[PDB]
């Protein structure tokens, strides 16, 4: 159990696990905001 | 009688010869020795690796700096 | 004297370079300024093709033997023909 | 001290007129920089005081202000004004060539003599009375003259920052406006 | 500098003509109720409020018809360059600064080589938030004189 | 010791003589001695400034809406008008007799006691310092002068901290209240005490 946890902390495997998350969160965003040229609140 | 020349041991020294890979670095010294004809005593051990990946060399009395 | 090779003081005496040398240029001879009590020496430096392996295995702070690529004649050229 | 609360810079340990702890540049770390300083000081005090009321008393008069009284110079057939009267030497070849040569050379009379101390504070025959009768009123003497000088330049700088911000103005033409109405006249509608 | 408004330039009113036309040229061929016709009809309303808030929120069109960013600095026009802007260099700071902290962090150990191959990630995670007050946190260690060193560089 | 977290432990540098000493600083934000000693006041000031603040945007507004007296709101207030206040000028007024009180408060900290020997009379006496240097009471700020400057300070004071820690956040509610709602604090109030279960920030949203 100790070696499969450290196995996905191995550096490659955070990084899919990394990137993928902020694929999905960027994807949203933009799927939910979409065109997006200016930031128009303040 | 005369006692041991250079530092100890563990001692950290900070590099001063200009050409090495460790100029203005930190080494431990390992050990020294007592022989006055040795012509570069002082076995400086670092924590880097020079790029032959050597980590280790001697080193004279007067390009060593004993850093406390 | 076609290239020309020079030893320092640093070497420690480890016979790296020696054997290392593919056309014997190198050799040891006895010293008194290390532990080892010997010190490289390069009494045949005409035969020296330049292959920069002789340097490749001293391991010291930079260097203790140096290899200076001079004029080139019809052996420290390596021409067979 | 000038700022309660900040140690000396140790090049200041009073011994000197008008001294109080500021040099934030440093700049006056060389002795030597640190004396001529002295003498730029004094100096730019010393025109500034004369300056000040030449600059007012004409305007508080019908003279004009210290901008028009440098006008006729501009056009070509420029005669001067003296408390209104054409002065015939008002043309600025003329007061130019005058100016010259005076101030140069009275002024070149300064850069001849190296006392230094004498460089800050000559007398003599500029001390008709001799002020300079007690020490230490004649210390005194120069702090008085120290602090009414700086207080010259920064009157001196309110002056001509007034005249960018406003053109052709005069400094009572200034204060009287503030003294209209001070809430809705101030540097506050500057910026 | 002459970019008329684009809720007023013609030119952008063109372009939001014809990119609708063209999709609903694509329509005429499909079914009216099938699955294509839907997906063709969702792009033609998100193209339709995409030109609306371009001619909203103040961007200026030129004579293209096409949206032209003011990043000189004018604050009639802030949240087209400064503030995404600022909202960038936050973000970047908080990646630099806690990955600066690890490294720190790992660095009083017997071999940091083996701690940045394989990461710690619970002690990623105590660092993790520390990023979110990275402009407090810095601004004291340059004040302090520890956000850099003077001259030792290699080795220690 | 009843920290903020019950389980949890308090940092080893949050000892305790400060007082409201709820071992809360999760971030590593307080764990050089200069560091903190710098912070101390940093929420003292804001804490007195979120004090007062609060109030002056709460009663303002309560005596408006009442009808015993009428002001503008306070996120209107900034545009008021009564006459000879250019708004240039106060800000140039303001800025300097508070840069007046704030720099010598600094040098205070900076340097403990190095106010109140000087040349200008009459008041050289009470600007030393309150012996603790976030309380600078003295026969002027003091001028009921009523503290032990020991006992009470950790009982007292205790109170200061936990009013003020929440009049700060009580202004943040009301930036972010009016930034939503576009109106009042106390209309905030008054509408979510008309049908708490839909007038509430799932709604405003
Ligand atoms: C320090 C606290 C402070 C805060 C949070 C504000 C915030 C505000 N001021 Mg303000 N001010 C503050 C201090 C000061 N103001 C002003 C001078 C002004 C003016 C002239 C105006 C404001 C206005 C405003 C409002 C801006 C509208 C907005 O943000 O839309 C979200 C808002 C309530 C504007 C306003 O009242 O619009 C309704 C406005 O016209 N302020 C001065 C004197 C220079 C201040 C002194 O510190
Ligand atoms: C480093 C330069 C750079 C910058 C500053 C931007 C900036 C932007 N891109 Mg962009 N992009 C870039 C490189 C860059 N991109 C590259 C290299 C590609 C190709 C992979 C793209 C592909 C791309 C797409 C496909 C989209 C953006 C979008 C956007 C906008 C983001 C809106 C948002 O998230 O809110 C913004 C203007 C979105 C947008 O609407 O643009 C206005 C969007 O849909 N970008
Ligand atoms: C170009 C003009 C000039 C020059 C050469 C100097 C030169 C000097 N000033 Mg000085 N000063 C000036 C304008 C000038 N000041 C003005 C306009 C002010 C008013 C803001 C001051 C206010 C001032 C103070 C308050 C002090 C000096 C001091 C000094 C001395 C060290 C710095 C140096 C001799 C310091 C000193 O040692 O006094 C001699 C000092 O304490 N000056
Ligand atoms: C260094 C100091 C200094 C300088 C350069 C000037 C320069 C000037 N002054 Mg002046 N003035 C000064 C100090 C100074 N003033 C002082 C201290 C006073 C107070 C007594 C006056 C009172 C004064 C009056 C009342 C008048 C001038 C005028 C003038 C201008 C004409 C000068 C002239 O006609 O011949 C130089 C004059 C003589 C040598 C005599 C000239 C720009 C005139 C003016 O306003 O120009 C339109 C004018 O009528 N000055
Ligand atoms: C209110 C301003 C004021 C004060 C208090 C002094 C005070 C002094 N000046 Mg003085 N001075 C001033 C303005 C002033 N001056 C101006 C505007 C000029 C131009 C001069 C030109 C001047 C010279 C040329 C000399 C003095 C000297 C003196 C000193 C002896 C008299 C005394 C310290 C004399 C001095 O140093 O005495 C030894 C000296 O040589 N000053
Ligand atoms: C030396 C003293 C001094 C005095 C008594 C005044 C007095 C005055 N200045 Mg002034 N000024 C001064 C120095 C001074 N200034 C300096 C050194 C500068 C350059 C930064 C200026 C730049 C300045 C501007 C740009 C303006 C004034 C204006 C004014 C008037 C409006 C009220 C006021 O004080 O504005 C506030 C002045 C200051 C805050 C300057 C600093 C004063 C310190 C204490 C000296 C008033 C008559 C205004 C005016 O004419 O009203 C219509 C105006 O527009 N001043
Ligand atoms: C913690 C990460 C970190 C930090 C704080 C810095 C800081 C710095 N780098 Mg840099 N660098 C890094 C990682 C980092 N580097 C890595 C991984 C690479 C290899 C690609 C480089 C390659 C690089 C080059 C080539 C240069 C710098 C330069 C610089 C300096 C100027 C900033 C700049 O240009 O950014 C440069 C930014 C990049 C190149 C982007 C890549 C950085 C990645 C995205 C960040 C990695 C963060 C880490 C993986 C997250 C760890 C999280 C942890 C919890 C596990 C500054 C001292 C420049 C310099 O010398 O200026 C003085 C310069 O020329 N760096
Ligand atoms: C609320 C409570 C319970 C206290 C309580 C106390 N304050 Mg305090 N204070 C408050 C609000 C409050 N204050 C507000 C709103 C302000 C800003 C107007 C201040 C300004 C203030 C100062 C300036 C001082 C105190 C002092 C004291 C004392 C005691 C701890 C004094 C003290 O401790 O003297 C020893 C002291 O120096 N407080
Ligand atoms: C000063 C302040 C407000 C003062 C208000 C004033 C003067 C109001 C003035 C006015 O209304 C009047 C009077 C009249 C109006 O006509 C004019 C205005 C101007 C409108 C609020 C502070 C508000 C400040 C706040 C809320 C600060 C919150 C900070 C937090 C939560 C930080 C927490 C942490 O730092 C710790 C504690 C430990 C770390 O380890 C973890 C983290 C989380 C990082
Ligand atoms: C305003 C503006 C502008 C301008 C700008 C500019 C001009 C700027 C400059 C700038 C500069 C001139 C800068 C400089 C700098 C320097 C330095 C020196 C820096 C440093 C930094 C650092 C050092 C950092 C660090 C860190 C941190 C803190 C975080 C992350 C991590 C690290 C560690 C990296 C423009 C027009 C664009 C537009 C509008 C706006
Ligand atoms: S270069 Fe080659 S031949 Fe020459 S000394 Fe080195 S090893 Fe020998
Ligand atoms: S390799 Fe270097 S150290 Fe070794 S014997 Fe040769 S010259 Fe000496």
């Amino acid at each position: 159990m100790r070696d499969i946890k450290t196995y996905l902390s191995v550096a490659p495997v955070l990084s899919t696990l990394w990137f993928g998350a902020l694929a999905g969160l960027l994807i949203e965003i933009n799927r939910l905001f979409p065109d997006a040229l200016s930031f128009p609140f303040f | 009688k005369p006692p041991p020349r250079g530092p100890k041991r563990g001692t950290k020294v900070k590099i001063l010869r200009r050409e090495s890979y460790w100029y203005n670095g930190t080494g431990s010294v390992v050990t020294v020795d007592q022989d006055p004809n040795t012509r570069y005593p002082v076995v400086v051990r670092f924590a880097k690796v020079n790029y032959a990946g050597v980590s280790t060399n001697n080193y004279a009395l007067d390009e060593i700096k004993e850093v406390a | 004297m076609s290239h020309s090779v020079k030893i320092y003081d640093t070497c420690i005496g480890c016979t790296q370079c020696v054997r290392a040398c593919p056309t014997d240029v190198l050799e040891m001879i006895p010293w008194d300024g290390c532990k080892a009590k010997q010190i490289a020496s390069a009494p045949r430096t005409e035969d020296c093709v330049g292959c920069k392996r002789c340097e490749s295995a001293c391991p010291t702070d930079f260097l203790s033997v140096r290899v200076y690529l001079g004029p080139e004649t019809t052996r420290s050229m390596a021409l067979s023909y | 001290e000038w700022f309660p609360g900040q140690p000396r810079p140790a090049h200041l340990d009073g011994s000197s007129p008008g001294d109080f702890g500021f040099d934030p540049l440093g700049l006056a770390t060389v002795p030597e920089n640190f004396e001529r300083f002295k003498e730029s000081e004094i100096y730019h005090c010393r025109w500034a005081m004369l300056c000040v009321p030449g600059v007012l008393v004409p305007e508080a008069l019908g003279l004009g202000n210290w901008v028009k009284a440098q006008e006729w110079a501009a056009l070509p057939d420029g005669q001067a004004t003296y408390l209104g009267n054409p002065v015939p030497w008002g043309n600025l070849p003329t007061i130019l060539a005058i100016e010259f040569l005076a101030i140069a050379f009275a002024e070149q009379q300064r850069t001849m003599e190296k006392d230094p101390e004498k460089k800050k504070y000559p007398g003599g025959a500029f001390d008709p009375l001799g002020f300079s009768k007690d020490p230490a009123k004649f210390e005194e003497l120069k702090l008085k003259e120290i602090k009414n000088g700086r207080l010259a330049m920064l009157a001196f700088v309110g002056f001509c920052v007034q005249q960018s911000a406003y053109p052709g103005t005069g400094p009572l033409e200034n204060l009287a406006t503030h003294l209209a109405d001070p809430w809705h006249n101030n540097i506050g509608d500057i910026v | 500098a002459g970019l008329t408004p684009c809720k007023e330039s013609k030119a952008f009113a063109k372009r939001e003509k014809q990119s609708v036309k063209k999709l609903n040229s694509s329509l005429k061929k499909y079914a009216p109720d099938s699955a294509p016709a839907l997906a063709i009809q969702a792009t033609i309303d998100k193209t339709k409020r995409r030109f609306e808030n371009y001619g909203k929120f103040g961007l200026l069109c030129g004579s293209d018809g096409l949206p032209h960013l003011i990043v000189s600095g004018d604050q009639r026009h802030w949240g087209e360059f400064i503030t995404p802007g600022v909202l960038f260099l936050y973000i970047a700071g908080w990646i630099g600064w806690v990955g600066r902290s690890y490294l720190i962090a790992v660095s009083g150990e017997k071999k940091p080589a083996m701690r940045e191959i394989i990461i710690d990630v619970e002690l990623a995670a105590r660092i993790i938030p520390r990023g979110f007050i990275w402009p407090v946190a810095a601004y004291r260690e340059l004040i302090n004189g520890d956000l850099v060193v003077d001259d030792a560089d290699i080795g220690y | 010791r009843a920290t903020w977290l019950p389980g949890l432990d308090p940092p080893a540098y949050l000892d305790g003589t400060l007082p409201g000493d709820y071992g809360f600083d999760p971030l590593g934000l307080g764990e050089q001695p200069e560091d903190l000693k710098w912070y101390v006041q940093a929420e003292l000031v804001h804490c007195r400034f979120a004090m007062a603040g609060v109030a002056g945007i709460l009663g303002t507004d309560l005596i408006r809406v009442s009808g015993i007296g009428n002001l503008p709101v306070w996120f209107e207030a900034g545009a008021t008008k009564f006459d000879f206040a250019n708004t240039t000028a106060l800000f140039f007024v303001q800025l300097l007799l508070m840069g007046f009180v704030e720099t010598k408060r600094y040098m205070d900290f900076v340097s403990p006691g190095s106010q109140a020997k000087e040349g200008t009379f009459l008041g050289i006496e009470a600007s030393l310092e309150g012996l603790q240097p976030g309380y600078p009471g003295g026969p002027l700020f003091n001028p009921m002068g009523l503290a032990k400057d020991i006992e009470n300070a950790n009982e007292v004071k205790l109170k200061e901290i936990k009013n003020g820690r929440l009049a700060m956040v009580a202004m943040l509610g009301f930036i972010v209240q009016a930034s939503v709602t576009h109106a009042g604090p106390i209309d905030n109030l008054l509408t979510h005490l008309s049908d708490p279960f839909n007038k509430n920030i799932i709604h405003a949203l």
